[PDB]
RNA sequence: ACAGCGUCGCGAGGGCCGCACCCGGCGCUGGCGCGACGUGAUUUCUGCCCAGUGCCACGACCGUCACCGUGAAGCGAUCCGC
RNA sequence: CCACGCGCCGCGGCGAGCCCGAGGGAGCCCCCGCGGCGGAGCGAGCGCGAGACGCCCCGGGCCCGCCAUGCCCCUGCGGGCG
RNA sequence: CGAAGGGAGGCGCGGCCCUUCCAAGGCUAAAUACGCCCCGGGACCGAUAGCGGACCAAGUAGCGCGAGCGAACGGUGAAAA
RNA sequence: GGCGGGCCUGAGGCGGCGGGGGCGACGGGCGGAACUUAAGCAUAUCAGUACGCCCCGGAGGAGAAACCAACCGGGAUUCCCC
């Protein structure tokens, strides 16, 4: 009943009401350090929507993502070679601020593994998102069987794969039909079979 | 050879032929592979012994101007097209029916296609429960291969009269089918014709 | 076969014949060279099997 | 040109599958809608609209939308509900 | 293409401060509630060398209000401070050569040491040998306090800041002609290592932009511009003038 | 190389450098200082030339010279102004 | 040397056809097995669309498309005919 | 900078349709790939060949500060008689 | 201003359970060349390759259409033939 409101709260960020609620916050997340762990999910509409449930086993933690361009690691700022890779901070970086977030709270907490993410707050050189991550080991989530996929082994570390929400779009997956033919087992998987040279037995 | 009149060749240059991934796939397995499919084939339906090993799918027009004469298997059965046998999808699956609610029949003519194939698979299917029933169990012999393979029939020469078919074809024919085809490019110009005749005067 | 040693080319100037010689100063990775690679390595991308009609 | 020519492309009879029947809010969307704007209001740039749906004129107040929304269809429509609360203020 | 001297002094490699055997940091002592409420005696122990600077530091115990201790603190020693001076900080501080006081505090015309460009920075200007800095005038109305720096440039400052009464001692040092290059080497072991210098005209064109021809020449105007990029900048930068021409008090 | 000699920049909310970034060095420094350059102890002197090329000017504010932003026009892509 | 692509030649099977494709058949070199290629071209395209001779070859003549031109008329910037 | 019914239909833009679907949450077997290792087969090589390496002790002996490099060496006879 | 409780954020300790590192392949994510070809060489090509880093699993990824199409239409993904 509530949150069908909340939502719509959520889509009007630009009202006085909610810019005054996150400037407190930005303020907040400011004054605390990166990744820290949040007791209730700041914004628990969302969540559950992403598919936090408030048992035993699931935790969220709060990561600040510095926003900005790329800038290649080089030496002296230069790139030897071909003229067409000398830009060395003009690029933009691949994968989104959001999926930066998560690969950062994979690596501080390995033993975890990271459901979703969520956008909680943003000032000029911060974003702040909030990841869920759930314990496979957990007496309440092994027996669970809405999240128990989480729990067998293939779906360890998913953030590194890029099988999360937001590594799936960087790798062009959320989009299908034309435009994404050809990259769809992956976009390595596909190359493969279009240049693989078969030689036929009978050919 | 050397220069000389040759076509010039549309094949791409190797890539990845020292380092890299292998871009060579060699096909001596091909015969070896074919051994294994049978021999998963055969423990598959030795696991279900009285039931076909394929689910029955239904007879579907094979898309494009260019097929759109013949006939192919599809996923499975419309709902459409189970609700006119009365089979609930769940209900079809268990007798072995395939159901893809995504289908939709586009045409009346093609429901009763299917219609008619899902009643006689319902007549050639035969449950056997009772819980254990072995002696009718041991005879029931497994259908192998494709469920009532589609079978897609030949132009056969018909006759007719050409008195009557002349009623409907318009004497000049390609002066008809011409006129069809041009009306909108001749109508379009006449259009741009009139805007120039309104703006001379 | 042949590939797996490392030899460089010693070189002009050392009265030695310029062919991929190791540390030592031993022939290697040629056809001619004693451990050398075969000049065309046979390779199973060959055509095994004829067609017939 | 991107359909076969046939005189008489119609051998089979189609089934007349579709649904005019279009997405609505209803009531109860719209109930949240009235309660929430109630509180939070307008947005500054959709009040900006506003102002020049009664001053600038309505060039001007497409402009200002198609800016900020980016689709021409949605700017008009966004434009269209601010006009009713700007010209009947 | 190699990496000018500039450039590699930047990194420290080797030519970082020789900071061995420094006796610390010279510094006004803290403005505390004792300095801004009263005065706080203190008496001059020793006065010392520090390795790297031309002038003396003299270690000069405070009592601590904090604790039962007495704070020992290295000031820069202006001219005539002796062993066993008492010398008093703070607000109600006397004026005598030593004492440390508000700058707006000090009457106009004296010379004054260790000045704080901002106030409780703890020591920021004239602090090398017979460097004075001269207290101008005091806005009363706007607290500040104009102050002619050791350069002759005239700054403004808050007329809370403090400073100590005196000229640096080790006074006139420049005055000495070093003489010879023994007497130079010994001079900056204890600073960086930023002596023996090779003129640029001497290195190859790799090394310097000045770099080497078939004669020893620059070949381009020394001035460069303000924006010159990191490796460009080693000829005379931003000169207004150049040369030896007299009257330019102008 | 050197002492000597000049020239140059800079008053720390600063200069000059390091530097994928986080951050550093000079500096535990402060103009008798720190960096940048020339010339090369004395003794004796360093003339004329700012055309050119450098460099420097809240030295100006003309002519030029961007993004935005804001005028008109358009069905809008847009297009011309300022 | 091998792989793949191309040009042409020789052969072998079949012929307006031809084809161990992948595959599937308690099947092993056996059996069944699509595209494709050819059979129509020409024009950027809308589109339109070859018979008239002929041992063979070779020119000629005609036909088809494209670019014109002039006539006639229905189902008309359409058709036909030169 | 930012929506609301939106997406698409392989030439942009603004209208009008028509077909088709529902993004910004998640799972899912099968058919496919593939080395060490083990098993089997070969119109394969036959000790300067075949893996660098068939030798009871090969990445060994040796070499290079180190990263790294890198060999040589099969056969008495039926029975040691 | 002192004092008891509830909540909400936080600390230190104990338990129970997990994480870490290894495999010259396959599989996913990211960073990323150049020699080369262009008979020069910049866009290009090599090559979304080597290599660097980071994660799995017996497979992995992908996956039940905000799909393709334009029809007498199909209907998740993966591999094969074309």
């Amino acid at each position: 009943g509530a949150y069908k409101y909340v939502q719509e709260l959520w889509r009007k960020k630009q009202s006085e009401a909610l810019h005054y609620l996150f400037r407190l916050r930005t303020w907040e997340y400011r004054q605390l350090n990166a990744i820290k762990r949040c007791s209730h999910p700041t914004r628990p509409e969302k969540a559950r929507r992403l598919g936090y449930k408030a048992k035993r086993g699931y935790v969220v933690y709060r990561v600040r993502v510095r926003r900005g361009g790329r800038k290649r690691q080089c030496v002296h700022g230069i790139s030897y070679g071909k003229p067409r890779n000398i830009g060395i901070v003009g690029l933009k970086p691949s994968r989104s601020l959001r999926a930066l977030a998560e690969q950062k709270v994979g690596r501080r907490l390995p033993s975890l593994r990271v459901l979703n993410s969520y956008w909680v707050a943003q000032d000029g050189s911060y974003k702040w998102y909030e990841v869920i991550l759930i314990d496979p080991f957990h007496p309440w989530i092994r027996n669970d069987p809405k999240i128990n996929w989480i729990c067998n082994p293939v779906m360890k570390r998913r953030e590194c794969r890029g099988l999360t929400s937001a590594g799936r779009k960087a790798r062009g997956l959320h989009n299908k039909g034309i435009g994404a033919m050809k990259l769809r087992p992956s976009k390595r998987a596909a190359w493969k079979r279009n240049h693989t040279r078969s030689l036929r037995r009978y050919r | 050879a050397m220069g000389r009149n040759v076509a010039f060749s549309n094949m791409r240059r190797y890539k990845c032929t020292n380092k890299g991934p292998n871009l060579i796939k060699n096909w001596f397995n091909q015969p070896a592979r074919k051994i294994r499919r049978r021999q998963t084939r055969l423990q598959k339906a030795k696991a279900i012994f009285p039931c076909p090993l394929q689910k029955l799918r239904p007879s579907v027009t094979r898309c494009s101007q260019k097929f759109n004469l013949t006939q192919r298997i599809g996923r499975g059965f419309t709902l459409r097209e189970l609700q006119g046998v009365g089979l609930s999808a769940g209900k079809a699956r268990q007798i072995g029916i395939a159901v893809d609610p995504r289908r939709k029949n586009k045409s009346e003519e093609s429901v009763a296609r299917n219609v008619a194939r899902l009643k006689e698979y319902l007549s050639k299917v035969t449950i056997f429960s009772k819980q254990a029933k072995p002696e009718e169990i041991q005879q029931a012999i497994q259908h192998q291969g494709v469920v009532m393979p589609v079978v897609n029939p030949k132009p056969v020469i018909t006759t007719g009269s050409i008195a009557e078919a002349k009623k409907e074809v318009p004497e000049n024919l390609f002066m008809y089918l011409r006129n069809a085809r041009t009306a909108r490019n001749r109508a379009r110009l006449a259009k741009r014709d009139a805007e120039r005749e309104a703006a001379a005067k | 076969a042949g590939v797996q040693c490392t030899a460089h080319s010693w070189g002009p100037g050392r009265a030695v014949a310029r062919l991929p010689r190791k540390h030592g100063g031993i022939g290697a990775y040629a056809n001619f060279a004693r451990g050398g690679h075969m000049a065309h390595p046979t390779t199973v991308i060959r055509r095994w099997c004829r067609k017939v009609n | 040109p991107g359909k076969v020519f046939n005189l008489k492309k119609g051998g089979a009879v189609v089934r007349i599958v579709r649904k005019k029947e279009e997405r609505k809010t209803k009531p109860h969307q719209e109930f949240v809608k009235s309660i929430i704007q109630e509180c939070t209001g307008m947005a500054p740039y959709e009040m900006h609209i506003i102002e020049l749906l009664r001053m600038n004129k309505d060039r001007h107040a497409l402009r200002y939308a198609k800016k900020r929304l980016g689709n021409i269809k949605r700017a008009k429509a966004k434009r269209d509900q601010l006009s009713v609360y700007a010209r009947n203020i | 293409g190699r990496r000018i001297r500039v450039q590699r002094k930047g990194a420290g490699s080797v030519f970082r401060a020789h900071v061995a055997r420094r006796l610390g940091a010279a510094k006004l002592r803290a403005n505390d509630f004792a300095e801004r409420t009263g005065s706080v005696r203190g008496v001059v122990k020793a006065i010392l060398h520090d390795r790297g600077r031309g002038a003396p530091l003299a270690r000069v115990q405070f009592p601590n209000m904090r604790g039962e201790g007495r704070v020992n603190e290295l000031f820069i020693a202006p001219e005539g401070m002796y062993t066993g001076q008492e010398v008093f900080s703070g607000n109600k501080a006397t004026l005598h050569i030593g004492n440390i006081l508000p700058v707006g505090n000090i009457p106009e015309g004296t010379y004054v040491c260790n000045v704080e460009e901002k106030p409780m920075d703890r020591g920021c200007l004239a602090r090398a040998s017979g460097t004075y800095c001269l207290v101008v005038a005091h806005n009363m109305e706007t607290n500040k306090t104009r102050i002619r720096l050791p350069s002759g440039q005239k700054k403004l400052i808050s007329s809370k800041a403090r400073a100590m009464i005196g000229l640096v001692a080790g006074g006139g040092r420049t005055d000495k002609p070093l003489l010879k290059a023994g007497n130079a080497y010994h001079k900056y072991k204890a600073k960086r290592n930023c002596w023996p210098v090779v003129r640029g005209v001497a290195m190859n064109p790799v090394d310097h932009p000045h770099g080497g021809g078939n004669h020893q020449h620059i070949g381009v105007s020394s001035c460069v511009p303000r924006n010159a990029v990191p490796g460009q900048k080693v000829g005379l930068i931003a000169a207004r003038r150049t040369g030896c021409s007299g009257g330019k008090r102008r």
